[PDB]
C-alpha cells in the first residue's frame, strides 16, 4: 500500500531530523534555496509565483525568510506525524494560506515533491526515498485540498 | 439457577480468561482442540469451515466468530431482553444444521476447563455450569439444558 | 541587559533543547499558553477563531505550533540581523489587524520563559538572555 | 495487505479502551445506538434495512442484540489486523452476509465509516485518525467488496 | 458542549482512571482542595467543622473523602437519568442550609477538572466532555 | 488475633476491587441489592428502617441511590484501610449517620455482616471471608461506637 | 464410566497439579477455601477439626488428611482390590457422621476447579467426573454417582 | 502471639523515625517529660510511686535517667515484635519488676496507652494507630500482666 | 580522658555499629560470644538467664537488655546529671552479684572488636577505650578503670 | 496551635529531610523565592543589593542561602530557648534598618511552609506545628 504508515513516520521524522538544525538557519537555509532552485529549474513560470519574496533573487533575505518559513512549515508537519488530529487542522491552515493563489495547484506540489527527492539524498544520511514519499505525499495531500489539478 | 450474582461472577472470569489480542486467538485454539479431543467426531460436523485444518484461515474465521459469540452473550448477561434476541438469533442459525445438543454438553466442558484452566483455582464451576446452561438452552430448545 | 552575540548563542542553544525534536513541543505549547490565559483571561476572546476557550482542542493545538514555530524561526535568525528583520515583519503584518497591545506581548514573553525554564531546568535558565533577546523580538513584531 | 502492525497495534489499544469483555452491555447498544442513529441522519434510505431487528424500537431487545453483534463483528475484525490470513476469511464471510441482503449499497459502508471516524474521537483518548483510517479502510472495502 | 451519551462515556473512564482505587486518592482530593481555597479563600469559613483552616488534618481529608465519594456515585450514574437525578436530591439537600453560591460550585468544577488533568495528563483530557457533564451534576445539586 | 492486619487490609482491598466496577452502577448495584434483600430476609423488621428510601421496593430509584451511598461508604471505609487515621475521621461520620435512629443497633450491623459473607463469594474470585471479617468488623465496630446493642 | 485410560490421564493430571512440598499444601487450602465458599454451610460440618480457622493446625492437619486421601485413592485407581477395600474403609469412617451426598458433589466441583486451575487448559474435565463418581460412589454409596 | 510482621514492620519503622542511638538524650527525656506529664494528667495518684527518681523536679538528672530508661524498655520491645519468643520473656522480666512496686494499678497501663497513642501522631509522620495499637496493646497487656 | 568530642565520636560509631530492628540482635549475640570466647568462665555467671544456650529467648533477653543498657548510657554522654544518675543505679544492680571487675575489662574488648569490626577501619579505639572506662568505673567504681 | 516541645521536634525532623545536606538546597531556594516574589512582587525592592531583579543569578542565590542558613540555625535552636532568643535577636538588628512589613515575613512563612511541604510531600506535611513554629520565629525577629 502506500499509505504513510507509523513505521514511515519513524523514518521520516528520523531522516528529517539528522538534516536539521536546531539553532542556526544554515542547513535549513541551503535545503530549502536547494529546493527551490530545482523547482524553479524544472517548472520556470513557478518562479512568478514568488514574486512578494522575491522568487527571482534567491539569495535575497525576502527569498531567504520565505524558504525559512517554508521549512518550518515542512517542520511542523513532520512533526505533527505523530499527532494526526492536530497535523489534519494544520494542513487545513496551511491549505488556505496556498488557496487561490491563481498559479499554485496540484502540479505544483507534485513539482516540488520531486524537488525534494533529488535535494534529500545529498544532504541525508541513510535516505529512504519510499517511506519519505509516502509521508511527504500525505501532508502534501491535506496542503492541497482545496486546489486546482 | 444462573442468578445475576453467578451472572457478574461469570462475567468477571470470562474477561480475564478471554484476553486482548492475539491471546484471543490462543484461547479459542484450546478450547476447539479440547472440543475435538473430548468428541473427535464432531470435528467432520466442521468441513465447511475446513476443520480438516485447525490453523487454516477458515477454521481460525469460525473460531473467532464462536469465541465471539460467546463474548457478546455473555456481555449481555445482565439484559434479559437483549440476551434472549440474541439467543434466538443464535437459535435460528443452528436449528437448519440438525445438531445433536450432547455436543453443547461437549462444548460447555470443553469451555469450563479452558476458562478455568486459563483463569486458576478460583474459578467457579458451579457458576460456569449453571449460566452456560442458559446459553444451550437459548441455542438449543433441548430439555437437557434445564 | 541586552541581547548580544554571545546572549544569542546562549539563547539559541536553551531554546533547541526545551523546543526539542517534535515529541514534547505539544506540553511544550500547552504549558506556555496555560500560562498566558492565567495571567490573562481577557486575552482568549483575540483567539475565537483557534478555540482559544479550549487549548486541549486540535484546533488550538495546531495554532500553538504556528506560535512555537514562528518564535523557532526568529531565535534561529538571531545571529543573522538582515533575514530576522525581515522575518520580524512578517509576523508584524500577521498581527496588524488583531490589536495586541504591549501587555500583551510581555505576557506572553513571561509564558515562553517560564515554559523554557519548565523543560531546561531553573538550575540553567539564563533570565537575563531570555529577557534581552525575547524583547528584541517582540518589538519587532510590535513595528518597532 | 491491510494495514501495517504499528498501524493496528494502535487500532487495537485504542479500541479496546471502549470495547473489550469487560464492557457492559448497556454501553455498547448506546455506542451502537449513537452509530446507527448518525447512519440513518446520513443516509435515511438505510434504515429500512433494519426493519427485521425493530429498528422502529432502538430500545428494544432486539435491536440492541443487533448492535451488540455489529460491534462484535468489528472486534472481531479490530482484533485480527495482524492476521491478514483469517481477517480475509472474516471479512468474506461478513461481505457474503451483506451481499445476499437486497438494497445494501457500497455508499452505506462509505457513510459508516464517516460515522466512525466522527463517532469514535468523543470516546477515544488521543483518537488517531491516520492509524484507524489506515487500517478501517480495508476492513470496509472488504466487508463492502461485492455490494452495488 | 453538551453532556451527551459519549461524553458521559468518555467522562467515566477518565474519572475511573483519575480517582483510581484508593492509592492516589489521598494526593488526588488534596490537589483539588488546595486548588478551591486558593481561588477562593472566603469559601474556607464553610468548613470550620471538618477544619477547612488545615486541609492536611484527618478531619478534612475524610470531608474530601465524602466529597469525591459523592463525585464518583454521580460519575457512575451518568448513565442512569432516573437514578442519577434521585442522587443530585441528596446532594442538594445535603448543602440546603449552607449557602453556596452557583460561583463557588464552579470554582469547584474547575479544581476537579484541573485535578482530573493533572492525575491522568493534559495529552487526553477531554475538557468539553468535563465542563458539560460537571455542569449538569451541579446545576442538579443546586436543586436546578 | 482477631484484629484486622495490615495483610487483612491487602486481602479485602483485593477482594473488593476484583468486583468494584469504577465507571458503572451495575456491579455495584447488584451487589447491594443482594446484601439488602439478605438482610430484609434475616431481618423482616428491619425494613420499616428504610421507609424513606422505599425499603419494600428494593428496585425503586430511592433504594437504588440508597444501595449506591452505602457501597459508597463501604468502598470509602475500605480504601481507608491504608490511612486509619483519616478512616476513624470517617468512621465517626458514619456512626453519627446512623446515630440514634430508633432501630439502628449493634445487632443490624451484625446481620449484614453476615448478610455480605453470604453475598461476596457468590460474585468474588478467591473470596477470603476470615480476612474479610476482620476487617469488616474493624469498619462496623468505628460506624457503631454510640449505638445500643 | 472411568475406564483404564481415563484412569491414567487423571493420575497424571492429578500428580502435576498435586506437587511437591508446601505446593500441595497450599493445593489443599485451594481446595478447602474453594469448598466453604460453594458451600458456606459445609463449614459448621468441621466444628471437630476447628473450620471456624482454617489457618489452625487443626484444621491443616485435616486438609493434609484428605488430600492425601485422595492422593492415595488415586494411586489406586489401576487396581480394582486395594482401590476397593481402602474406598469401603472410608466409607465406615464417614457413615457414623450422617453426610448429606450432596456435599460430595460440591466437593467434585471445588476438586475440578483446582486441579484444573492448577495444571491448565488441558485439564480433562470430563475423565474427572466420571473417575470422582466412582470415588464418591465408594465413600457414601449413594446412588447418585452411579 | 503479638502482631502481624506487616504491622510490626509499620511500627519499628515509625519508631525509629523519633527514636534510635542516634537520636540525642535530651530529645529523649523531652519526649519522656511530654509523657509522664500526660499521664500525671490522667491518673495524678500514680506520681507518687516516682518518688525514689526524683519526680518531684522532672528537670533532675535523676528523673531524665529514669525516662530514658523507660523509652529504652520502650525501644526494646518494640526493635523485638518479630522474635515472639524473646520479646515474651522480655515483657514477662518488665512484668515482674513492675509486680514488685507496691501500688501499680493496670489502668495505670491502660492510661500509659493512651497518652502514647496521644503524643505519638504528633512526633511521627503517618501515625498508623491501628498498626500501633494492634502491636503496643499486647505490649502493654504483657507488661501489666498481674498488676491489680 | 574521654572528653566531649571524644563522646560525640563514640556515640556516631556506636549508632552506626549498632542500627535498627534485628541488625540489633545480632550485633548483640557477637559481643556476647566473644565475651565468652575472651573468658570462657564467664559463661557460668549468667545461668540466671540460660547462658547455657545463648540463642534461647531468656539469654536472647539479657543479651537484648545490656546492649539497650549501652545505647542509653551512651545516648546520655553529653548530660552529667543523667549519666551519673543511670551509673549509679546500674551500679546498684551489679553490686550484689558480686563480680569481678576484670570481667568488665573483657565485656570493654570484646565491645570494641565488635563495634570496630562493624564500623570498619575509622574504627577510633583510642576514644572508645577511653570512654569506656568512664562506664565501667561508673558501674563498678573499680580503680582499675581510671 | 502552639509552638509546643513536641511541635519543636517534628519540625526539627521535617527541616532536617527538606533542607538537606546541600545537594536540594539550590532548588529549595528558588521554590521558596520565587513564592515570595509572585506573592509579594513589591518585596523585590528591598533586594536590589543582592538582584532581587534576578533570582536565578549567583548574587541571589547566595542571598537565599544565607536566608535559609538563617532559618536552619533558628530550627536547630528551637529546642534550646535561651541560645534561639539570642539568634532571633541577632536576625532582628540585621533586619532593623529595612522596614519589613509583618505581613512581608507572612508571605515568606508561607513560602518556606509551601517549599518544606513541596520537598517532603503533603503526605506528612505538618502545617499546625510549622505555623505555630514559624511565627516564634518571626515574631522574634520583628522585636517581639
Ligand atoms: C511541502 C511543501 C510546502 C510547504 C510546507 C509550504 C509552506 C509554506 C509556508 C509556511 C508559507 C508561508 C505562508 C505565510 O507565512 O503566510 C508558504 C507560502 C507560499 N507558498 Fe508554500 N509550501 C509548500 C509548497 C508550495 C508549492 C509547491 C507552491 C507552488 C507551486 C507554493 C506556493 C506558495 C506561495 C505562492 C506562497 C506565498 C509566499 C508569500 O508571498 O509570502 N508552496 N508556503
Ligand atoms: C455457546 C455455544 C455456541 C455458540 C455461541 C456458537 C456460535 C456460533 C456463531 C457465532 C456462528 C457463526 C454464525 C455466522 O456468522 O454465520 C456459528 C456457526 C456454526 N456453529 Fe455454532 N456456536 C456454539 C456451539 C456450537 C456447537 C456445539 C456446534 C456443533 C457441535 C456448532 C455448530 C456450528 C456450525 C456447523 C456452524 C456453521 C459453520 C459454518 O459457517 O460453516 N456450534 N456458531
Ligand atoms: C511573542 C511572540 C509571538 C509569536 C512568535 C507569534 C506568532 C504567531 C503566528 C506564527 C501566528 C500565525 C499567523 C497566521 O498563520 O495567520 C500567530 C497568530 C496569532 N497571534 Fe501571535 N505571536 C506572538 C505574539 C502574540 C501575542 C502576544 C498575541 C496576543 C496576546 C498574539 C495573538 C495572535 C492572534 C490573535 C493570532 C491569530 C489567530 C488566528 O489564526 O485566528 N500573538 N501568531
Ligand atoms: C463496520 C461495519 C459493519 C459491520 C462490522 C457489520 C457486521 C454485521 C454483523 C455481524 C451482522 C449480523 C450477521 C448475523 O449474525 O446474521 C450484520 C447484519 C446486518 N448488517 Fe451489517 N455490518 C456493518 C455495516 C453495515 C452497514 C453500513 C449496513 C447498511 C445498511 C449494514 C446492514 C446490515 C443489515 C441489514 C443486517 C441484517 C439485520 C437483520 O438481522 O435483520 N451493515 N452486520
Ligand atoms: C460540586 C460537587 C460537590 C459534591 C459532589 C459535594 C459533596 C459533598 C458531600 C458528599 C458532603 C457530605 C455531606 C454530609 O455527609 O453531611 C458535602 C458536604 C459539604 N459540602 Fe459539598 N459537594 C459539592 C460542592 C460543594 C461546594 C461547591 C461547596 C462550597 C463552596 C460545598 C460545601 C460543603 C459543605 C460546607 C459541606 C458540609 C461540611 C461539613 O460536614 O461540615 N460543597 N459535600
Ligand atoms: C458496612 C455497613 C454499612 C455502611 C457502609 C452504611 C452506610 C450508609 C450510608 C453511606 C448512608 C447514607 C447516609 C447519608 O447519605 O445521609 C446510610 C444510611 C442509612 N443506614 Fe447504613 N450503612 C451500613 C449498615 C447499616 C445497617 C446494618 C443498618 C441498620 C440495621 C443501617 C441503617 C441505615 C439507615 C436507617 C440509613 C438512613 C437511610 C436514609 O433514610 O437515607 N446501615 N448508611
Ligand atoms: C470426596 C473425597 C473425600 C475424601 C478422600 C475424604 C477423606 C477423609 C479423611 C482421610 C478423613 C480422616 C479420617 C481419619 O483419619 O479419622 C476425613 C474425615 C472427615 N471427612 Fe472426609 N473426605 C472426602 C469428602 C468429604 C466430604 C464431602 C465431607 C463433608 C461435606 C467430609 C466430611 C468429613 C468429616 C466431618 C471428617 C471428620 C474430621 C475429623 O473430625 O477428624 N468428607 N475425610
Ligand atoms: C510502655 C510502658 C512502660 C515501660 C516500657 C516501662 C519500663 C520500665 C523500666 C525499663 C523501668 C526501669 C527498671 C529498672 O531498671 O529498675 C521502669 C521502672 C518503673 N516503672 Fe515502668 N514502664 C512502663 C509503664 C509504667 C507505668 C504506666 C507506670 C505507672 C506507675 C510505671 C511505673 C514504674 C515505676 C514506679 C518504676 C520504678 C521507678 C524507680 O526506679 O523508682 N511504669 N519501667
Ligand atoms: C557496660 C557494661 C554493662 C552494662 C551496660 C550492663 C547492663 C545490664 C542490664 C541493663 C542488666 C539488666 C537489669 C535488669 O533489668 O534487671 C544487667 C544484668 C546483669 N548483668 Fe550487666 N551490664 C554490663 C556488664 C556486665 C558484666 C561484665 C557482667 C559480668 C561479668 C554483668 C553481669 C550481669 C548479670 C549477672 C546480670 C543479671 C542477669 C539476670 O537477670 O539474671 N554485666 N546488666
Ligand atoms: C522569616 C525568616 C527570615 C530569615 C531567617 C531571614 C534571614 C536573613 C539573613 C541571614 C540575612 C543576611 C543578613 C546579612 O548577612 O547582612 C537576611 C537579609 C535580608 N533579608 Fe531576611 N530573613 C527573614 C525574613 C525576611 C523578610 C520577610 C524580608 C522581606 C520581605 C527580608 C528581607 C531581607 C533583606 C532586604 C535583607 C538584606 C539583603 C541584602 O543583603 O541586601 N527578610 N535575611
Ligand atoms: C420501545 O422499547 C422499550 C424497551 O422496552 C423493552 O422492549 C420492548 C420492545 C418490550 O419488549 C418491553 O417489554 C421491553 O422492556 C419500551 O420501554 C418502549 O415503551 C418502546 N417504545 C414504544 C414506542 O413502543
Ligand atoms: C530542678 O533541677 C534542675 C536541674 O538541675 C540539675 O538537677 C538538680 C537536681 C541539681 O542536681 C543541679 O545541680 C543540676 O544542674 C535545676 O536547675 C532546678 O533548679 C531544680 N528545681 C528546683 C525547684 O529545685
Ligand atoms: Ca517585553
Ligand atoms: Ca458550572
Ligand atoms: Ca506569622
Amino acid at each position: 500500500s502506500n499509505s504513510c504508515t507509523t513505521e514511515d513516520r519513524r523514518e521520516m521524522q528520523l531522516m528529517w531530523a539528522n538534516v536539521w538544525s536546531a539553532q542556526f538557519t544554515g542547513r535549513r537555509l541551503a535545503i530549502a534555496q536547494a529546493v527551490f532552485k530545482d523547482l524553479f529549474a524544472h517548472v520556470p513560470d513557478a518562479v512568478g509565483l514568488f514574486d512578494r519574496v522575491h522568487g527571482t533573487e534567491i539569495d535575497s533575505s525576502e527569498f531567504k525568510a520565505h524558504c525559512i518559513r517554508v521549512v518550518n512549515g515542512l517542520d511542523s508537519a513532520i512533526g505533527l506525524l505523530s499527532d494526526p488530529s492536530t497535523l489534519n487542522e494544520q494542513l487545513s491552515h496551511l491549505a488556505t494560506q496556498h488557496q487561490e493563489r491563481a498559479g499554485v495547484t496540484k502540479g505544483g506540489f507534485s513539482a516540488i515533491a520531486q524537488s525534494f527527492l533529488r535535494v534529500m539524498p545529498q544532504v541525508a544520511s541513510c535516505f529512504n526515498p519510499d517511506a519519505w514519499s509516502r509521508c511527504f505525499n500525505r501532508i502534501t495531500n491535506g496542503m492541497t485540498e482545496g486546489l486546482a489539478e | 439457577d444462573c442468578n445475576i450474582l453467578q451472572r457478574l461472577k461469570v462475567k468477571m472470569q470470562w474477561a480475564k480468561a478471554y484476553g486482548f489480542g492475539t491471546e484471543r486467538a490462543k484461547f479459542g485454539n484450546s478450547l476447539w482442540t479440547s472440543i475435538f479431543n473430548y468428541a473427535p467426531d464432531a470435528r467432520d460436523l466442521f468441513k465447511s469451515v475446513k476443520s480438516e485444518d485447525m490453523r487454516s484461515p477458515q477454521f481460525k474465521a469460525h473460531i473467532a466468530r464462536v469465541i465471539g459469540g460467546l463474548d457478546r452473550v455473555i456481555s449481555m448477561f445482565d439484559n434479559e431482553d437483549a440476551l434472549n434476541a440474541d439467543l434466538e438469533h443464535l437459535k435460528s442459525q443452528h436449528d437448519p444444521r440438525g445438531l445433536d445438543a450432547l455436543n453443547f454438553v461437549v462444548f460447555g466442558k470443553a469451555l469450563f476447563a479452558t476458562v478455568g484452566g486459563q483463569f486458576g483455582v478460583c474459578f467457579d464451576l458451579p457458576a460456569w455450569e449453571s449460566c452456560y446452561k442458559v446459553i444451550a438452552m437459548g441455542i438449543t430448545g433441548n430439555d437437557m439444558f434445564s | 541587559s541586552e541581547c548580544g552575540p554571545l546572549q544569542r548563542l546562549k539563547v539559541k542553544r536553551q531554546w533547541a533543547e526545551a523546543y526539542g525534536s517534535g515529541n514534547g513541543r505539544e506540553e511544550f505549547g500547552h504549558f506556555i499558553w496555560a500560562n498566558v490565559f492565567k495571567v490573562a483571561p481577557s486575552a482568549r476572546d483575540m483567539f475565537k477563531r483557534v478555540r482559544g476557550d479550549n487549548i486541549y482542542t486540535p484546533a488550538f493545538r495546531a495554532h500553538a505550533t504556528r506560535v512555537l514555530g514562528g518564535l523557532d524561526m526568529c531565535v534561529a535568525l538571531l545571529d543573522d540581523e538582515s533575514v530576522l528583520n525581515t522575518q520580524l515583519a512578517h509576523l508584524a503584518s500577521q498581527h496588524s489587524s488583531r490589536g495586541v497591545s504591549a501587555e500583551q506581548y510581555n505576557v506572553v514573553e513571561h509564558a515562553v520563559m517560564m515554559g523554557v525554564e519548565h523543560e531546561i531546568g531553573q538550575n540553567v535558565f539564563d533570565k537575563d538572555a531570555w529577557q534581552a533577546c525575547l524583547d528584541v523580538i517582540t518589538s519587532g513584531i510590535q513595528g518597532n | 495487505e491491510f494495514c501495517s502492525e504499528a498501524d493496528a497495534t494502535i487500532v487495537i489499544k485504542q479500541w479496546n479502551q471502549i470495547y473489550n469483555a469487560g464492557i457492559g452491555a448497556k454501553s455498547r447498544w448506546t455506542m451502537g445506538n449513537e452509530i446507527f442513529s448518525s447512519l440513518f441522519k446520513l443516509k435515511p434510505e438505510s434504515e429500512v434495512l433494519f426493519n427485521n431487528v425493530n429498528v422502529a424500537n432502538m430500545s428494544s431487545g432486539a435491536f440492541h442484540a443487533h448492535t451488540v453483534r455489529v460491534l462484535s463483528g468489528l472486534d472481531m475484525g479490530i482484533n485480527y489486523l495482524n492476521d491478514a490470513g483469517t481477517l480475509t476469511s472474516l471479512t468474506a464471510h461478513l461481505a457474503a452476509q451483506h451481499v445476499a441482503r437486497t438494497g445494501l449499497k457500497a455508499v452505506y459502508f462509505d457513510a459508516m465509516g464517516k460515522v466512525l471516524m466522527t463517532v469514535l474521537p468523543s470516546l477515544i483518548d488521543n483518537f488517531n485518525p491516520d492509524a484507524w483510517r489506515n487500517c478501517l479502510l480495508p476492513l470496509k472495502n472488504a466487508i463492502a467488496k461485492g455490494l452495488p
